[PDB]
RNA sequence: CUUUAAAUCCUUUAACGAGGAUCCAUUGGAGGGCAAGUCUGGUGCCAGCAGCCGCGGUAAUUCCAGCUCCAAUAGCGUAUA
């Protein structure tokens, strides 16, 4: 610090509050605008329904068309794109299915070579993709 | 080929091999002890070039 | 293979008239032969390669690379050391780093923490070292708490003998060479600190040069 | 409003470093030459040693000739005397910092029974405690993590219904005898 | 038999009660951090792996399958504050 005395508290309190308010992560984590812009609203998981299946292209260095699912939410109705975790599981998902959408790991940020899409699918038709991938259960039609 | 937007190709065409038998373990009591006596007691890593326990030379 | 002394220090220590390197550290004599330390110390000396760093030049015809090595030396009871070498062949760099680590060898005088019993196990004071952006600090520790640090101070201090020390670093500690040289400078400044037990006025013993000049002048000119 | 406890505390702590060869090899040697089951026992003993060392550091950071420092001083000293880790030669406050993992792992019931010569192997000693054979002070103990105190060290013996030290034979001998008598006639 | 308003839970004693003790121990990984195979077959910038760097173009120590290995072991992995 700079100011050093006995009765020096107000100026340093104002300095601490202003320089903490000028931080970026603290401003993101303590204002209602970022919580309003978040479709989940601080929720770990949020179920939705499927209206279309559009696969997005890859990025500049690598070229592999990775398939994705557009899911409309129920609590908000916003159209957010999800991403299938494993290989060949797009046959496990159909139109107007009961999917469960969660985050991917970067606190709501784009990850890797997939542009724009930030979410994924962990459960479809009230069963996980792991059981369908390992063939432990069967999706009921 | 032909239809590019088709998923599950690498598992759609592959080879399927069944499983095999399974022995008895020590539930980690002497399993890591066998790890110790087959990793450091018998063989040692060379100073400069390492040698793992699964290095099938 | 066979040792032939060329300097005066090697000839005097092979003449069997110097007991330890303690009086060499009193007189601060420079060491120019690596095998003198082999004459003093026994089989308690081992080596440990740190990391091979692939630095490179660049010329008209592509880029040309050579290997940069590090090694840590020092027995458990007493002295430490460090050596940096960079050459084309990795093996010659290893032997050169071993030789240069045998050249630069310094001791550390361990102290106690609070009460005093048995043998010293920690640093006598809070000493720091810096050769760049690294601000490394040594802290005295109680008996048997174990060193805690980055694990390359852990291997350096287990090569040293100080089993109880807290550390604190600051800066870009990703670079291994600068950080290792900084903690070497921090551990080498142990004797360069005035202590309350050492305020007795020092005596000046007779130098081995002062007694054996007449022997060396007839041994080698 | 219920008559409940809600008093729960942890016993093992996980290290900050996830994977490193030195401490893993050290605790592997401790399990191999002490016959533990997993890392939970050695982590629990390390946590108890850390608590004792923290209490010792809190005692030594106080000033001399203080009644509280003396109070938990001879309290902790007499407790480590009664467990059977220290001895009658070194009962000073500066000898508590020189304790190792071996000093607290030696007082386990499994290691004590293995060192008593009443069993064959370390794992055999652990299962022999686990099979409810060996009692202390006319009371059987099936738990291998029993800290043996110094005074109760000559009171380790087989129970009355343990077949190895006198008693009724178990299922195997009577089944073998019944099968032999059935096959004889 | 005991506890219990009466039961059930624990302990005790009877009679049964395992030889591949099928009375079968699961979860993520194996290029670096990050402990752990340049093992063997398949498509070969397609399908995928990957929190970061990147790996995939016709012999992949990273993809998909079998053995071996490596971490905690009735526990382990993912997301969110």
């Amino acid at each position: 610090g700079k100011c050093r005395g006995l009765r020096t508290a107000r100026k340093l309190r104002s300095h601490r509050r202003d320089q903490k308010w000028h931080d970026k992560q603290y401003k993101k984590a303590h204002l209602g605008t970022a919580l309003k812009a978040n479709p989940f609203g601080g929720a770990s998981h949020a179920k939705g329904i499927v209206l279309e299946k559009v696969g997005v292209e890859a990025k500049q260095p690598n070229s592999a068309i990775r398939k994705c699912v557009r899911v409309q939410l129920i609590k908000n109705g916003k159209k957010i794109t999800a991403f299938v975790p494993n290989d060949g599981c797009l046959n496990f998902i159909e139109e107007n299915d009961e999917v469960l959408v969660a985050g991917f790991g970067r606190k709501g940020h784009a990850v890797g070579d997939i542009p724009g899409v930030r979410f994924k699918v962990v459960k479809v038709a009230n069963v996980s993709l792991l059981a369908l991938y390992k063939g432990k259960k069967e999706r009921p039609r | 080929h032909g239809s590019l937007a088709r998923v599950g190709k690498v598992r759609g065409q592959t080879l399927k091999v069944a499983k095999q038998e399974k022995k008895k373990k020590r539930t980690g009591r002497a399993k890591r002890r066998m790890q110790y006596n087959r990793r450091f007691v018998n063989v040692v890593p060379t100073f400069g070039k390492k040698k793992g326990p699964n290095a099938n030379s | 293979k066979e040792w032939l002394p060329v300097t005066k220090l090697g000839r005097l220590v092979k003449d069997m008239k110097i007991k330890s390197l303690e009086e060499i550290y009193l007189f601060s004599l420079p060491i120019k032969e690596s095998e003198i330390i082999d004459f003093f110390l026994g089989a308690s000396l081992k080596d440990e390669v740190l990391k091979i760093m692939p630095v490179q030049k660049q010329t008209r015809a592509g880029q040309r690379t050579r290997f940069k090595a590090f090694v840590a030396i020092g027995d458990y009871n007493g002295h430490v050391g460090l050596g940096v070498k960079c050459s084309k062949e990795v093996a010659t760099a290893i032997r050169g780093a071993i030789i240069l680590a045998k050249l630069s060898i310094v001791p550390v005088r361990r102290g106690y923490w609070g009460n005093k019993i048995g043998k010293p196990h920690t640093v006598p004071c809070k000493v720091t070292g810096r050769c760049g952006s690294v601000l490394v600090r040594l802290i005295p520790a109680p008996r048997g708490t174990g060193i805690v640090s980055a694990p390359v101070p852990k291997k350096l201090l287990m090569m040293a003998g100080i089993d109880d020390c807290y550390t604190s670093a600051r800066g870009c500690t990703a670079t291994l060479g600068n950080f290792a040289k900084a903690t070497f400078d921090a551990i080498s400044k142990t004797y360069s600190y005035l202590t309350p037990d050492l305020w007795k006025e020092t005596v000046f013993t007779k130098s081995p040069y002062q007694e054996f000049t007449d022997h060396l002048v007839k041994t080698h000119t | 409003p219920v008559a409940r406890s809600w008093v729960c505390r942890k016993t093992y702590v996980t290290p900050r470093r996830p994977f490193e060869k030195s401490r893993l090899d050290q605790e592997l040697k401790l399990i191999g030459e002490y016959g533990l089951r997993n890392k939970r026992e050695v982590w629990r003993v390390k946590f108890t040693l850390a608590k004792i060392r923290k209490a010792a550091r809190e005692l030594l950071t106080l000033d001399e000739k203080d009644p509280r420092r003396l109070f938990e001083g001879n309290a902790l000293l007499r407790r480590l005397v009664r467990i059977g880790v220290l001895d009658e030669g070194k009962m000073k406050l500066d000898y508590i910092l020189g304790l190792k993992i071996e000093d607290f792992l030696e007082r386990r019931l499994q290691t004590q029974v293995f060192k008593l010569g009443l069993a064959k192997s370390i794992h055999h000693a652990r299962v022999l405690i686990r099979q409810r054979h060996i009692r202390v002070r006319k009371q059987v103990v099936n738990i291998p993590s029993f800290i043996v105190r110094l005074d109760s060290q000559k009171h380790i013996d087989f129970s009355l219904r343990s077949p190895y030290g006198g008693g009724r034979p178990g299922r195997v001998k009577r089944k073998n005898a019944k099968k032999g008598q059935g096959g004889a006639g």
